[PDB]
RNA sequence: UGGUUCGUGGAGCCAUGGGGGAAUCUGGGCGGACCACCGCCUAAGGCUAAGUACUCCGGGUGACCGAUAGCGCACCAGUAC
RNA sequence: GAGCUAGCCCUGGCCAGGGUGAAGCUGGGGUGAGACCCAGUGGAGGCCCGAACCGGUGGGGGAUGCAAACCCCUCGGAUGA
RNA sequence: GAAUGCCGGCAUGAGUAACGAUAAAGAGGGUGAGAAUCCCUCUCGCCGUAAGCCCAAGGGUUCCUACGCAAUGGUCGUCAGCGUAGGGUUAGGCGGGACCUAAGGUGAAGCCGAAAGGCGUAGCCGAAGGGCAGCCGGUUAAUAUUCCGGCCCUUCCCGCAGGUGCGAUGGGGGGACGCUCUAGGCUAGGGGGACCGGAGCCAUGGACGAGCCCGGCCAGAAGCGCAGGGUGGGAGGUAGGCAAAUCCGCCUCCCAACAAGCUCUGCGUGGUGGGGAAGCCCGUACGGGUGACAACCCCCCGAAGCCAGGGAGCCAAGAAAAGCCUCUAAGCACAACCUGCGGGAACCCGUACCGCAAACCGACACAGGUGGGCGGGUGCAAGAGCACUCAGGCGCGCGGGAGAACCCUCGCCAAGGAACUCUGCAAGUUGGCCCCGUAACUUCGGGAGAAGGGGUGCUCCCUGGGGUGAUGAGCCCCGGGGAGCCGCAGUGAACAGGCUCUGGCGACUGUUUACCAAAAACACAGCUCUCUGCGAACUCGUAAGAGGAGGUAUAGGGAGCGACGCUUGCCCGGUGCCGGAAGGUCAAGGGGAGGGGUGCAAGCCCCGAACCGAAGCCCCGGUGAACGGCGGCCGUAACUAUAACGGUCCUAAGGUAGCGAAAUUCCUUGUCGGGUAAGUUCCGACCUGCACGAAAAGCGUAACGACCGGAGCGCUGUCUCGGCGAGGGACCCGGUGAAAUUGAACUGGCCGUGAAGAUGCGGCCUACCCGUGGCAGGACGAAAAGACCCCGUGGAGCUUUACUGCAGCC
RNA sequence: CGAUGUCGGCUCGUCGCAUCCUGGGGCUGAAGAAGGUCCCAAGGGUUGGGCUGUUCGCCCAUUAAAGCGGCACGCGAGCUG
RNA sequence: UGGGAGAGGGUGGUGGAAUUCCCGGAGUAGCGGUGAAAUGCGCAGAUACCGGGAGGAACGCCGAUGGCGAAGGCAGCCACCUGGUCCACCCGUGACGCUGAGGCGCGAAAGCGUGGGGAGCAAACCGGAUUAGAUACCCGGGUAGUCCACGCCCUAAACG
């Protein structure tokens, strides 16, 4: 039956991307938080 | 005059619709539309403020002229009569000689062909405005301003019509359709007739999905809800309502009034 | 109302949101309600190193560990997944 | 976190083929005028039978399964909430 | 050495279950070290509104080719969607952007918020919506509406030629719109053909024949033709479209009433361009040559597609903005714009491949899920249904045997038909179309496919209607009558209701517990109560703001009941709510009688009684479709019996109508009657209502119901009572190969014993060692630190006249 | 209580006897036939239905009889539910 | 043809007295009510008086043994629409007439459906008296209804 991951690549960059990680003041602190951690993608790769 | 239907279905036993025989015209005029907003409830933190709201109809809004002091003296001629969806009176279609085409809500007897004019020197005679202190009392009338100027605001609906009881001093006395007795100040304009369409209160839905095409949404009652939902709610079996009957919020709905004591406007009436 | 050891307590001192509302040295605050005496300071403008805290980084040392230990990673790890 | 799910807003799409035959028209009958009654036309409906589509009634299978909800027979709606 | 301990490694089950749809396989020949599994040929089966093509999303090299087989592939592998390497994706016209706007998002002005931030007109962003210029073939191993060939277009920019007051992000028109049903004419698509073109073939009894088989097209400017859509033309007057207008709008006379005229599409024809089967011959995996100088004609069916903004009807009354046209404003009128021609200019991204699936979402080459378009033919009345089958694609990536029990999915059955059982659960009967015929009841619609019947194929003859063609032949759609033929059987296969009587609940269609409940629960039209005069009440928010609503008492919110019919009685003492400018009490504040502490005193600082002090509560009334409530004991009537009647206690009042052993009845299988041979259920009654009862409604009610109960008819493997048969497993062999569980094990019965249910203790009995197919009594068998019970001064959810606070309101 | 699945039905039995029938016997208020009561005796047998979830029970029609109990109120890694 | 009377009917409009309620002033210790009392209303300022406002229903005197209509029935006034009827002139048609099974229409009051309206009265209902008891008569409250529009019902001591 219909599973929960649908996938969409103008949902996943709208929602999850950088520009709209740095809209809040929140989703800046995640940013922060992985640039501190060291990850090798900050922010989930749409294409 | 309101149109039945044979018991071919179930829900065409009881189903009744208007006879829509004042309507002249099927179309709204193309510069006096334009969309409304279904909101669904919604305001504009995306949260339901008014419940069980949406999914009706699409309507185009139509541009009613409340004021008609925007126009004194310049008379016009009742083009067509028109049905609007936003609202439950019909609508005029008025052809002013400047070549200005306006709506106004409908009166009872209004005929197409007919000449109208907004004016304190206007006949006492069925679509003129008149300020208030000019219209004789006991008239009945519809249209009506609250405060002058700022448009029509009393009896809107269709078949409403308020009744002028008096004048003191500035202000007249106004029978509303409520039955509330107010002071209204008397440049307040306000339209001679009762509204047509009185019918409109005779008309018998039919079935589920006719409150639904105009957007009013299933109504749940708060006994068939759940304690954290509803005072009213739970009970092993049915429940009694167990306690003074209550909205959702907590306040009763059995009497209580909530008019605000110290609102200013209440100098200005008399009973209720 | 908050701060101070001070939780209304005999409750001062310091900062205050609301109301009333002075004076310029014979003027004002304070010394734990208050008053007198005796004393101590001069509010309602601001600036000021050093002595103090920390360790992303460099260095030295260890009755610290030695690949299930030591950082999550000694190894292209915040990776694969 | 509303890419599952619930509700709403904007913008598009889909519903094979059959039945029944409301109103209203036209002719006729009727009357002072009517209501009304026959045909014929008409094509209404949260109407009927039934695929796509949406469901999930009863039974059987499955039970470390094809499947962390499935499969077969059966069944409900299918121009509308 | 133990923590259902952590990490790792390896064992047991065990060569066990399984190898992922029962759509199906067999042989011959090649390669190869090795073939059931790779390639080729023949035969067979499966899909064929797909299991076949084309888009979009998603995926991201999986595409093609060459060389390979360690691992991936549920077996094998020479193969691959796998490993290595190389190649492959070409656009002014397709999709998106240098165009526009929708919900929404953002947001200069401005509003708000301790900070972070929250709103917000214009503007900007925002697309499967609007706008816009490309059709047909050919090449590659792999791309093409992208390259090539033919034909045809759109923007710009610069020139000349001819016309005109040109001219804006500004005004106006337009764009521009619903649902259902439709007319006319086309096209797509398909059927037939003696006509046309074809390699060919007479087979096995007959046929050289209007024989059999294949194919008889596509695109195409201008110009015609045929359908069809949009549109009035002048003259004045004008204060409205926030400046101005000749435009638009509104008046007033004149010619049309039409598409006559203008444009604008669609469809035929069109210069010319291209394609071209079956069969045969081949050398690849895939394609080529010939057949061909190919023919490329005529009838019929015909769309849901086109003309498109068509027409009619209906209520629930059906986006915006730009492109486009028109109108003026500054500016300009050596400009600028329009039409024609020529020359020049035309960017950025995607394009391979899968795409109902082995490449997307499900950890898997997973029987699940995934939006749009084409989806042929014949028959069954129609259809996207069902059966077979064109093009095309498959035989589902373990096989070979055997022919036990047992399981799954099928088929049949003597005699009996529900005796089975909680229950006809399941399965069977019925089944499509045509024609007779059809009851109570009813809201006059229904009930109705009621029920129950008859027909159903084929041949010949006669015969009536339409559509296309000329009224005619043919071709197609419909019928009627008569005479016959065959079989057990004529919707001869597949798809296709079992029916009736009766009660309960809910009026009805609908909705829900994704993943054990589809119901009598929710919702529903409809009824009532109550609030709300608009900066409304209510809701979200600290606020600003917003919904309500661009609504205005025929409207909006809240509560209950829940179509409809007949009705909704009594109690206002307590609680709620509503109305009372009196009175009791009531905080801050006012007020200071009087008293206190200090001073040598002026003073400074304290308490502090009368009295004035709101809401609220007390108090006075009202209020039931507000919360709720609606009795007990005695006696009495010409036979018992019973009580119409009376006496009495208490209450605020003491259950009215109507129902009643009920979804309510403990006693209870109450007691009568009906059904049955027999009826704790069912139906109809009585009332002794433990403990119905009027909007948490009362009593009924046609129709409706995958709801719940009773009964009968038809029919049957449900049963008496089983039997046989088929296939997929089970069993044997070859290939791959798990699992939970496991203290170790050399693991028998009885009678006792033991922590009270012993393979292990005692006595006796029995018993060589080891497997395989089976059955489940035991190992207090597995799985889950029991979910029922209790405990813990454990936790959450909910309630209230528990306590204490807070938002809110006064 | 780091789990001993609870009623009733089906299937399958097996055991006890304090025996329902059948067999042997004593007493009888045993004339005969049919009975009553007690003793011996388990080898075998111990029906099909209506009602109800029922066990039990009540009826229908038979029978030689329509027996009572145990085996975790036998029996859910056997089934139903 | 020319006149006459009439509450004959339908529609629209309008005038005054009185009852009730609300507001303002003044004003006291009681008002209603009955056979008599009581319930009830009233120092929270009632009844009795004056002034203003709203609303509904019925129209005193004229007015009666009167008029009109087929019956039911019809009463302030104004206008519109309309039926019936009577007299006079004797002008026209020329027997065109009477009754009337069915049918059709009208049809007080009460009652019913939808909406409106509701001042007074008033079934049911609630109190207070009478009585042995009162589901009645009397008294104080009070809902349908009585009123309007539309659609039903179709009755009677519809009686001369
Ligand atoms: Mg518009
Ligand atoms: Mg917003
Ligand atoms: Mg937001
Ligand atoms: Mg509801
Ligand atoms: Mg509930
Ligand atoms: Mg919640
Ligand atoms: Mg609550
Ligand atoms: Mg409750
Ligand atoms: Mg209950
Ligand atoms: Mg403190
Ligand atoms: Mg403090
Ligand atoms: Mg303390
Ligand atoms: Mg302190
Ligand atoms: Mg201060
Ligand atoms: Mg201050
Ligand atoms: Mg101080
Ligand atoms: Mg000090
Ligand atoms: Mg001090
Ligand atoms: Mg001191
Ligand atoms: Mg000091
Ligand atoms: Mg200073
Ligand atoms: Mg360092
Ligand atoms: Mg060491
Ligand atoms: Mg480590
Ligand atoms: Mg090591
Ligand atoms: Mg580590
Ligand atoms: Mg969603
Ligand atoms: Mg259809
Ligand atoms: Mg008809
Ligand atoms: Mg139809
Ligand atoms: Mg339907
Ligand atoms: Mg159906
Ligand atoms: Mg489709
Ligand atoms: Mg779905
Ligand atoms: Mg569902
Ligand atoms: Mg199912
Ligand atoms: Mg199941
Ligand atoms: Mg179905
Ligand atoms: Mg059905
Ligand atoms: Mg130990
Ligand atoms: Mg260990
Ligand atoms: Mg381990
Ligand atoms: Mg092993
Ligand atoms: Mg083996
Ligand atoms: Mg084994
Ligand atoms: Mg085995
Ligand atoms: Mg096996
Ligand atoms: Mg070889
Ligand atoms: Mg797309
Ligand atoms: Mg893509
Ligand atoms: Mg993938
Ligand atoms: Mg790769
Ligand atoms: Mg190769
Ligand atoms: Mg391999
Ligand atoms: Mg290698
Ligand atoms: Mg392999
Ligand atoms: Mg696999
Ligand atoms: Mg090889
Ligand atoms: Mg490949
Ligand atoms: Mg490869
Ligand atoms: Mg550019
Ligand atoms: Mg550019
Ligand atoms: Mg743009
Ligand atoms: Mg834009
Ligand atoms: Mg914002
Ligand atoms: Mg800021
Ligand atoms: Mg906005
Ligand atoms: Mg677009
Ligand atoms: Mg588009
Ligand atoms: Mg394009
Ligand atoms: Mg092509
Ligand atoms: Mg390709
Ligand atoms: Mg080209
Ligand atoms: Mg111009
Ligand atoms: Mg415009
Ligand atoms: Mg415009
Ligand atoms: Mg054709
Ligand atoms: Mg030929
Ligand atoms: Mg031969
Ligand atoms: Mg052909
Ligand atoms: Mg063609
Ligand atoms: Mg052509
Ligand atoms: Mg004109
Ligand atoms: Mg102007
Ligand atoms: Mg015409
Ligand atoms: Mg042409
Ligand atoms: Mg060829
Ligand atoms: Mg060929
Ligand atoms: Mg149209
Ligand atoms: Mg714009
Ligand atoms: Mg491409
Ligand atoms: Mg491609
Ligand atoms: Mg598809
Ligand atoms: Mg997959
Ligand atoms: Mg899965
Ligand atoms: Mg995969
Ligand atoms: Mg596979
Ligand atoms: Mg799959
Ligand atoms: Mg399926
Ligand atoms: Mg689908
Ligand atoms: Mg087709
Ligand atoms: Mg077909
Ligand atoms: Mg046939
Ligand atoms: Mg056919
Ligand atoms: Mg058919
Ligand atoms: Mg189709
Ligand atoms: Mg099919
Ligand atoms: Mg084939
Ligand atoms: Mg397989
Ligand atoms: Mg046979
Ligand atoms: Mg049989
Ligand atoms: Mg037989
Ligand atoms: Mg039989
Ligand atoms: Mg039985
Ligand atoms: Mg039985
Ligand atoms: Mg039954
Ligand atoms: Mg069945
Ligand atoms: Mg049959
Ligand atoms: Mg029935
Ligand atoms: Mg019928
Ligand atoms: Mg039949
Ligand atoms: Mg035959
Ligand atoms: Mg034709
Ligand atoms: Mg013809
Ligand atoms: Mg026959
Ligand atoms: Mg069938
Ligand atoms: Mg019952
Ligand atoms: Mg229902
Ligand atoms: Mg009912
Ligand atoms: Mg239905
Ligand atoms: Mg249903
Ligand atoms: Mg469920
Ligand atoms: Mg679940
Ligand atoms: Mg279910
Ligand atoms: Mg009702
Ligand atoms: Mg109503
Ligand atoms: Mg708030
Ligand atoms: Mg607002
Ligand atoms: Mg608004
Ligand atoms: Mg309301
Ligand atoms: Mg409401
Ligand atoms: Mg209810
Ligand atoms: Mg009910
Ligand atoms: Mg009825
Ligand atoms: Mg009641
Ligand atoms: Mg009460
Ligand atoms: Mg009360
Ligand atoms: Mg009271
Ligand atoms: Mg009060
Ligand atoms: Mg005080
Ligand atoms: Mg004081
Ligand atoms: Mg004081
Ligand atoms: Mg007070
Ligand atoms: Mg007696
Ligand atoms: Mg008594
Ligand atoms: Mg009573
Ligand atoms: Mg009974
Ligand atoms: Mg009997
Ligand atoms: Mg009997
Ligand atoms: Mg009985
Ligand atoms: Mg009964
Ligand atoms: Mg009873
Ligand atoms: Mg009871
Ligand atoms: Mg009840
Ligand atoms: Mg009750
Ligand atoms: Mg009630
Ligand atoms: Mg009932
Ligand atoms: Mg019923
Ligand atoms: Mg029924
Ligand atoms: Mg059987
Ligand atoms: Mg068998
Ligand atoms: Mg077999
Ligand atoms: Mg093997
Ligand atoms: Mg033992
Ligand atoms: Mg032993
Ligand atoms: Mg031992
Ligand atoms: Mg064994
Ligand atoms: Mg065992
Ligand atoms: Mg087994
Ligand atoms: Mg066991
Ligand atoms: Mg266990
Ligand atoms: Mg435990
Ligand atoms: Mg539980
Ligand atoms: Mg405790
Ligand atoms: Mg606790
Ligand atoms: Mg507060
Ligand atoms: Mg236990
Ligand atoms: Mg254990
Ligand atoms: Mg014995
Ligand atoms: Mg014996
Ligand atoms: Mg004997
Ligand atoms: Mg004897
Ligand atoms: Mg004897
Ligand atoms: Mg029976
Ligand atoms: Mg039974
Ligand atoms: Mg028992
Ligand atoms: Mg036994
Ligand atoms: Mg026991
Ligand atoms: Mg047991
Ligand atoms: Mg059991
Ligand atoms: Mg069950
Ligand atoms: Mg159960
Ligand atoms: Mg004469
Ligand atoms: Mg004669
Ligand atoms: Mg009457
Ligand atoms: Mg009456
Ligand atoms: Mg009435
Ligand atoms: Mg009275
Ligand atoms: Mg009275
Ligand atoms: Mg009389």
């Amino acid at each position: 039956m219909k599973r929960t991951w649908q996938p969409n690549r103008r949902k996943r960059a709208k929602t999850h991307g950088f520009r709209a990680r740095m809209r809040t003041p929140g989703g800046r602190k995640v940013l922060k938080r992985r640039r501190q951690k060291g990850r090798w993608r900050l922010t989930p790769a749409v294409r | 005059a309101v149109k039945k239907f044979k018991p071919y279905t179930p829900s065409r036993r009881f189903m009744t619709v208007a006879d829509f025989s004042e309507i002249t015209k099927t179309e709204p005029e193309k510069s006096l539309v334009k969309p409304l907003k279904k909101t669904g409830g919604r305001n504009n933190q995306g949260r339901i403020t008014v419940r069980f709201r949406g999914g009706g109809h699409k309507r185009l809004y139509r541009i009613i002229d409340f004021k008609r002091w925007d126009k004194v003296g310049i008379p016009a001629k009742v083009a067509a009569i028109e049905y609007d969806p936003n609202r439950s009176a019909r609508i005029a279609l008025l052809h002013y000689v400047d070549g200005e085409k306006r709506y106004i809500i409908a009166p009872d007897g209004l005929q197409v062909g007919q000449q109208v004019v907004a004016g304190p020197d206007a006949p006492i005679q069925v679509g003129n405005a008149l300020p208030l202190r000019f219209i004789p009392v006991g008239t009945v009338v519809h249209a009506v301003e609250l405060e002058p100027k700022k448009g029509a605001k009393l009896a809107r609906a269709a078949g409403t019509s308020a009744q002028i009881q008096g004048r003191e001093g500035d202000y007249v006395i106004l029978r509303l359709p409520s039955g509330e007795l107010r002071k209204v100040h008397g440049e307040c304009y306000a339209t001679v007739g009762a509204v047509g369409n009185a019918d409109h209160k005779n008309i018998v839905l039919g079935k589920a999905g006719r409150s639904r095409w105009l957007g009013r949404r299933p109504h749940v009652r708060g006994a068939a809800m759940n304690p954290v939902d509803h005072p009213h709610g739970g009970g092993e079996g049915r429940a009694p309502r167990g306690r003074p009957p209550a909205s959702p919020w907590g306040w009763q709905t059995k009497g209580l009034k909530t008019r605000k004591r110290r609102k200013p406007s209440s100098r200005f009436i008399i009973a209720r």
